[PDB]
RNA sequence: CUUUAAUGUUUGAUGUUCUAACGUUGACCCGUAAUCCGGGUUGCGGACAGUGUCUGGUGGGUAGUUUGACUGGGGCGGUC
RNA sequence: AAUUCCUUGUCGGGUAAGUUCCGACCUGCACGAAUGGCGUAAUGAUGGCCAGGCUGUCUCCACCCGAGACUCAGUGAAAUUGAACUCGCUGUGAAGAUGCAGUGUACCCGCGGCAAGACGGAAAGACCCCGUGAACCUUUACUAUAGCUUGACACUGAACA
RNA sequence: GCUCGCCGGAAGACCAAGGGUUCCUGUCCAACGUUAAUCGGGGCAGGGUGAGUCGACCCCUAAGGCGAGGCCGAAAGGCGUAGUCGAUGGGAAACAGGUUAAUAUUCCUGUACUUGGUGUUACUGCGAAGGGGGGACGGAGAAGGCUAUGUUGGCCGGGCGACGGUUGUCCCGGUUUAAGCGUGUAGGCUGGUUUUCCAGGCAAAUCCGGAAAAUCAAGGCUGAGGCGUGAUGACGAGGCACUACGGUGCUGAAGCAACAAAUGCCCUGCUUCCAGGAAAAGCCUCUAAGCAUCAGGUAACAUCAAAUCGUACCCCAAACCGACACAGGUGGUCAGGUAGAGAAUACCAAGGCGCUUGAGAGAACUCGGGUGAAGGAACUAGGCAAAAUGGUGCCGUAACUUCGGGAGAAGGCACGCUGAUAUGUAGGUGAGGUCCCUCGCGGAUGGAGCUGAAAUCAGUCGAAGAUACCAGCUGGCUGCAACUGUUUAUUAAAAACACAGCACUGUGCAAACACGAAAGUGGACGUAUACGGUGUGACGCCUGCCCGGUGCCGGAAGGUUAAU
RNA sequence: AGGACCGAACCGACUAAUGUCGAAAAAUUAGCGGAUGACUUGUGGCUGGGGGUGAAAGGCCAAUCAAACCGGGAGAUAGCU
């Protein structure tokens, strides 16, 4: 529910909250949780290797199942739980034999649905099955790149991936970025787009509402003095250069992909 | 106002004690020169 | 000779298949009550990638320095 | 105009009087559309301007209460200092004289005050220039160079067009 | 010793951090104390800190540290797996009274408690680094039941009062009591109960989970306070004797009820929001190999063990950090009365101090104040500074607006006490009595007693009734920046930075990017509704023309050109 | 409900006066700003010198910062005093 707010104070005026009554208010499922540090955007050396990261609210990791090992066992969806790591909603699912797991929640998947994995599963939103059995021209998500490794593509909320063509050994996927790449046909994928499609409509209204997400303020390069940033300087609002990074690489259009190892698997780029 | 030396005797020993020097290469290199001029209070301890 | 099509040959450029070098930050087994790492089977890549020596280009990202004198103070102008 | 040099432009309002302020005019030295243009309610220890109330801010200060100053007792500093029997004036002089010349005036020494001078004290001027002095910063200054990139050989093999 | 004065959410009382004998006593006054000094945080001699329950040590882990091997690196070394450390966190248990010149939840008196060992007795499957349960958790708000505690009454002692009155509707004091043990309440959570099966919990499992069937509709868990015992004890005002006249010794009354009430407790609850809110052990339960004659398991009873270290004292300061006995700095706990919304402020209690130079004088001048005729910004760069405004209730409110705001806009009227309404109301509280009882810390009714606003009317005093302290100046026009925020510690708080929002652009995961010769980490245990970089800066209207130059992107006809 | 409002603790530092061999190598006094949040605070960690960190001033990094501190090259050099 894209609910605009009433302007009873400054900052509250522009806020939009996506209230969902489908979520569960209670405490999450305990033994599938664990700790998760924040690390402040610093590596093991100690230096800050990623700026603006830090602060924020303390959050706990929910162990989610991407590989979908349980093939053939039917499973029932218990509830939906908010996850502060993903942008997408996750679902607690209970199996026919007793194991409880988490999955990424698809679009039309309310609590009370029936899903399973395996090759003989019906092509219905929620199941996961190897890509050589999914019909060409179908929307999937949680796509693995290597067989039984992951489930990597189409994980953020409201996304999907279109299967296009099958030439025997490989299958073409029109990705979310308008990019068609090929993958090994033995990988698995989960039908239907992922849920929480209205995540994009969150506007945050105030300045502190990005701080407790863990995102610190960013200082423009033209604000600093020229020993810091390669824009710098100024006797008052002077730029005069071409826009580069803080380390002197051009930022306003400069193709930085250099792999040559995965170029054999793609067809087009960002158009 | 708040001066620059707030003592904390746990915090002093962890960074200027004995084993704080002996755990590193250059820290043992200090105590070789500390012994050479005969420092009585050789490190800061007690 | 100017042209051209075929043959023969020499010098290279691409492209396709293979796998045995090599990659694997895929799975599984063992070392082992261990998400490192080593070993093993298999799969996917594959003579690419990546690395070394040499070399063209780029390179204020970084460093060492240069930026003259006369002059009715200096600068500008003019001169040597 | 936070932008207008000429300039206090010109006109209207505000005041007895307004180089500021408000409103317009366009003649824009030298505004202008994400180095954003013009707006904009609320907000501001924000800049300018006007009004009411209020007052020792002022006309022009008066009195009073305490704390130092002041006298006595006890302890007891400091910066500065070539030596001093350390006057005014006109002049002369490395060119603004307690010290030279002329001349005047002035018993010896405290105390409380004030601050004109001793080019007073403090800080080897920071401005200015000089040094074949230094540091940082910038760039299409010069030479380098990490990085990114090209090709050759190597690790590196077969087939096949 | 007598008065006087100041603090009293401290200038009181406890601790941690940090000091290190400064604490107590006898002793001396050279130095030290900004003066003297018989005094002292000074010198000198002695004395002083007692623990199964407080704390450390300890068992457990967070951030993070070291890191066998290992990966990497000219070298030194870097990173990291197994592990092993690291509290600011989680884990067994004690309170009341007394005692010293100096210590105490440590000694003593009284009353308890905890986990172990050892034994014997009773019965039985016990058994892991393994499984699971538990431990175990945010922010905000609303309450409701209570206590600490206060006030009044009763009661008990003591007084009847230096000057007018005061045996009474009079004045002063006291009315205190723990841990534990027993009770399971206000209230909170949850449907229980037995039997069968199963590919889940890296093995196994009677435990966890799952699937049902039957059975009953209850059981269980948590839980402040209350009341019992603890305790016909202890304490206790006041007396009695002695007083080195310091204080000691000895008996020693009442020891109840009512109301008010916490930010403390129930509550780690409960509702509700999104920003989605540590781990591991102790604890409980399940089994593996293993032993199943034993061992071990619980229960009972007797005894044994609980070692070591710290403990004085200061602790918002004369003892710590500031060179000083420096107007500065410093985390936590306790928090009484009257007025007040209140931990503000004012006056006081407990308790603590008068700030280590005084005595005179009453000049200018300076600092800190108080008052002022008439004028009221004429001052000045400028209303800087002062003066003024200030509380509550009701009435009353403009342009504009993003419909929230503006707004406490501006402005008005009423506030003291006394009596009546009403021997103190509305309201809260709740005894006796009476009815139920599944028979209790029960429910229903009952209304005594206590407490008690506020309003209206009638008077009434003063110049002034929000009287003290305490406590907004207001309006109008415009600049800039949307906003709260942040910033030059120590001359700049701003229009600067930020910011939500918008856009361009990079990036398909072994991502771009950053740290690092590298290994590897961060990005991210994320995956384009994502991440990085850049520029603008809410919101509204919009965002024009120019691609030569410079960069980026794409192209291949030709020129040119490196090692080779 | 709220980076809501008034206002102590607490955190901050706009103005004036004082002080300037100070009580103080930045404070006192009379006001002032925030005060449920991008708050503030305790104990312990992490990041280092051409490096750190930075809601960005070239600020801060032990009273030191347009390149800390200590030792060493080193008795640098000094056409200057």
């Amino acid at each position: 529910a894209v609910v605009k707010c009433k302007p009873t104070s400054p900052g509250r005026r522009h806020v939009v909250k996506v209230v969902n009554p489908e979520l569960h208010k209670g405490k999450p499922f305990a033994p599938l949780l664990e700790k998760n540090s924040k690390s402040g955007g610093r590596n093991n050396n100690g230096r800050i290797t990623t700026r603006h990261i830090g602060g924020g609210h303390k959050q706990a990791y929910r162990i989610v199942d991407f590989k979908r090992n349980k093939d053939g066992i039917p499973a029932v969806v218990e509830r939906l739980e908010y996850d502060p790591n993903r942008s997408a909603n996750i679902a607690l699912v209970l199996y026919k034999d007793g194991e409880r797991r988490y999955i990424l929640a698809p679009k039309g998947l309310k609590a009370g649905d029936q899903i399973q994995s395996g090759v003989d599963a019906a092509i219905k939103p929620g199941n996961t099955l190897p890509m050589r059995n999914i019909p060409v021209g179908s929307t999937v998500h949680n796509v693995e790149m290597k067989p039984g490794k992951g489930g990597q593509l189409a994980r953020s909320a409201g996304t999907y991936v279109q299967i296009v063509a099958r030439d025997g050994a490989y299958v073409t996927l029109r990705l979310r970025s308008g990019e068609m790449r090929k993958v090994e046909a033995d990988c698995r994928a989960t039908l239907g787009e992922v849920g929480n499609a209205e995540h994009m409509l969150r506007v945050l209204g105030k300045a502190g509402a990005a701080r407790w997400r863990g995102v610190r303020p960013t200082v423009r390069g033209t604000a600093m003095n020229p020993v810091d940033h390669p824009h710098g300087g100024g006797e008052g609002r002077n730029f005069g250069k071409h826009p580069v990074t803080p380390w002197g690489v051009q930022t306003k259009g400069k193709k930085t992909r250099s792999n040559k190892r995965t170029d054999k698997f793609i067809v087009r780029r960002r158009s | 106002m708040k001066r620059t030396f707030q003592p904390s005797v746990l915090k002093r020993n962890r960074s200027h004690g004995f084993r704080a020097r002996m755990a590193t290469k250059n820290g043992r290199q200090v105590l070789a020169r500390r012994r050479a001029k005969g420092r009585a209070r050789l490190t800061v301890s007690k």
